[PDB]
DNA sequence: CTAATAGATTAGAGCCGTCA
């Protein structure tokens, strides 16, 4: 459980969260993301559950008026937040807030 | 070669008028025929019986599986297949210390310590419902193993109450006869049998792999003496009476004093099913005979006639008379002296002794359940017992034995006789089987008689069937 | 007859229907069909199993509200009859004829 | 705007809960409440928080 | 009434198995 995911709307936020993966790459974190791991001919919702299960300690959620009311990003939110009542760690979802 | 002759299944009634040849598929699929709102029952016990009789309830609000779905129907639950209330909240405790219990269990004698046990029941019974508010339907009687040890007539210990049976649920139940009080007997190693265990570490009875037949039959008779009708027949022809009549040995006296009662069935003419016994004890005093003086057949045939006249308001098309005995020409004569002149009486004879089994030549599964041989206009071998493709089973485990049916009396025909008697085997009330091996007139007539051969004091007893059974 | 015929798509949920093939395929199907109509209320999950906890769902399903079975089938099933009469799904006179 | 939203505990305080509805049912008011008005297979955070 | 030899018919108790 060391991989920082990373929920956001695609396309409409794909400039930032590929700037913020690129970024907490450099520093040195492990990021999983959308755009730039997820595989290609494979299933994705079973694989994306799988990811945040089984290896996810943090969950950043990009927050803007794309991203609130989707459908993908509100999945995850359930799954991360089965996977925080199960961890009991009371800051496993943090919002990022990047829209005015 | 001798020729073989076969017999379709007779099949039961469920509700919505839809027939099935299963009691569980049908009641599992459609429901039983009335409508019972909820079962409020009344517990006297121990302590821990009541708490094993809770955990017990709430076991059997669930499905409940066994090995093999094809062999042995699952348990959907009570109120899934019942369509009624029988939960752990409506019950009303009469404890019953344990300091009692042992204390009257060690007097050496059998008769007294069961006379002293049976009224220590029976008393408290008696008192919550002569002198109390609440409404019980059932009375679920736990009894502890010690108890059930220790009580049989043939039991050794490692005047007054000498005229009763030496058998605890005999007496118990003759003894709260004349207050009509419906109750359901539990050994404590029953309801919880993974508790129980031997010197070894494993349960003394395995219920492991049928755990669903256990719920069937429990919630069966639970529902059945609640005043529930499950299932009825649904070719009973009209005009037609089912008379069984059983002999018993009253004996705990000088005059074994043979006894004789009976079972009757016949159709509403609503299209019901009216099947209740059919017991004045009539009485013979010659030793080792089992036929009746003249002026008892002519009570019992006239009483049985007069109560099919008041059900239905005519007499009877028709009467057979299931026995296990023959019959004699004085027997006969008695009842054919009463007799209205319309009416055919015909006296069959259903024998268990007579050596005869057939072998398949090839597989290790026997013969198929509704087989029969015709020895004669008279007589012929019936197989109630057998294979049963419906299940992929037999009914029993070693070559099964057939009934030999004879006509003793009067003039009838055997394939319709033999109908008959393979559809009486689908109304065992106390139990939630696929079929009999008996025709049900000659087992609760049995039960009967068995029952009030337990006590003197017992007159003009009740005729419904949840009283005994 | 997924996507012409059916009306309403129960779904059994136990500890063998959670993570098998035909079943997440045609919970797909009947999601893309859910979308296709305007109907929010077209699959519904019937839970069974006791060992399938409701933090172990998996994310398809996450966030439907199901109805419960484990404790009584009857009332299950009351459930059932309830909802399909509140949102009207079609069905003809009651005939058990049918079924046996 | 017309409804009268009841938040409870649940399973805990449904007999208080289903008693209020009912009176304030009975009296004319609109009621909101998952026990009585929750559909099956929505997506019910979504359905709650509209 | 009564003691044996059969055949033929009756009831009573009590124990064991149910998977595969
Ligand atoms: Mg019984």
């Amino acid at each position: 459980r060391n991989k920082i995911f990373i929920s956001h709307a695609t396309p409409d936020d794909n400039d930032f969260t590929r700037w913020l993966a690129l970024k907490l790459i450099g520093l040195g974190y492990e990021v999983w993301c959308d755009i730039l791991f997820l595989d290609k001919g494979v299933d994705f919702w079973s694989n994306i559950e799988k990811v945040i299960r089984e290896d996810t300690c943090k969950f950043l959620l990009v927050s803007s008026s794309y991203s609130n009311q989707r459908e993908g990003v509100l999945k995850e939110l359930a799954v991360a937040a089965k996977v925080k009542k199960q961890l009991k760690d009371d800051k496993f979802i943090i919002p990022l807030a990047i829209d005015e | 070669m001798k020729e073989l002759i076969y017999i379709e299944e007779p099949k039961i009634l469920f509700a919505h008028g839809q027939k099935c040849t299963d009691a569980r598929d049908g009641l599992a699929l459609f429901g039983p025929l009335n409508n019972l709102y909820g079962i409020k029952s009344g517990v006297i016990g121990t302590k821990q019986g009541l708490k094993i009789f809770r955990d017990y309830l709430d076991h059997i609000q669930k499905p409940i599986y066994n090995s093999n779905s094809i062999t042995r129907p699952m348990f959907p639950g009570f109120e899934a297949v019942f369509d009624c209330k029988w939960e752990s909240t409506g019950i009303t405790f009469k404890e019953v210390t344990n300091e009692d219990i042992g204390k009257f269990l060690y007097n050496s004698s059998t008769h007294k310590r069961t006379y002293d046990l049976v009224s220590l029941f029976i008393d408290k019974i008696i008192s919550a419902n002569k002198n109390e508010d609440e409404n019980v339907d059932v009375w679920f009687v736990i009894v502890p193993d010690e108890i059930y040890k220790y009580c049989r007539p043939n039991s050794v210990l490692p005047a007054e109450t000498y005229n009763y049976d030496a058998q605890f649920h005999d007496q118990f139940k003759a003894r709260l006869l004349k207050h009509t009080i419906p109750t359901q007997i539990f050994r404590e190693s029953t309801l919880a049998w993974r508790d129980f265990k031997n010197a070894f570490g494993l349960p003394i009875r395995d219920f492991s792999k049928i755990e669903g037949h256990l719920a069937w039959t429990i919630s069966t008779a639970a529902f059945y003496k609640a005043g529930g009708k499950p299932w009825k027949l649904s070719d009973v022809r009209n005009g037609v009476c089912y008379l069984g009549l059983v002999y018993k040995k009253v004996e705990k006296s000088k005059n074994p004093r043979n006894a004789c009662c009976a079972a009757q069935m016949f159709l509403d003419n609503g299209d019901g099913t009216v099947f209740k016994g059919e017991v004045g004890p009539w009485y013979n005093p010659k030793n080792g005979q089992y036929h009746l003086e003249p002026k008892e057949a002519k009570a019992l045939l006239s009483q049985s006639l007069q109560s099919y006249k008041e059900q239905i308001g005519e007499y009877p098309k028709e009467v057979f008379i299931h026995a296990k005995t023959r019959f004699n020409h004085q027997e006969w004569d008695a009842f054919l002296e009463v007799t209205p002149k319309e009416t055919n009486l015909v006296g069959v004879t259903i024998s268990k002794t007579k050596p005869l089994k057939l072998y398949k030549t090839e597989g290790d599964y026997t013969i198929l359940r509704g087989n029969a041989y015709v020895v004669n206009e008279r007589s012929a071998f019936l197989w109630t017992v057998g294979y049963v493709p419906k299940i992929q089973t037999a009914l029993s485990m070693e070559v099964p034995n057939p009934l030999f049916i004879e006509i003793n009396k009067g003039e009838a025909d055997i394939k319709q006789v033999l109908k008959d008697i393979l559809s009486l085997t689908k109304l065992n009330y106390n139990a939630c089987i696929f079929a009999d091996g008996e025709p049900v007139t000659l087992r609760f007539a049995d039960k009967i008689g068995e029952i009030l051969t337990a006590s003197t004091d017992i007159k003009t007893p009740p005729l419904a069937f949840k009283y005994y059974i | 007859v997924i996507r012409e015929d059916t009306c309403k798509f129960l779904l059994v949920s136990s500890s063998y229907s959670n993570q098998r093939e035909g079943v997440l395929k045609e919970l797909a199907v009947a999601a893309k069909v859910k979308k296709q109509l305007k109907d929010d209320k077209f699959i519904i999950p019937l839970a069974i199993d006791e060992q399938l906890s409701y933090d172990d769902i998996n994310i398809d399903i996450v966030r439907l509200n199901a109805i419960d079975f484990k404790m009584s089938w009857a009332r299950g099933l009351k459930d059932i009859l309830e909802a399909f009469e509140k949102q009207k799904v079609p069905k003809e006179v009651a005939d058990a004829s049918k079924s046996n």
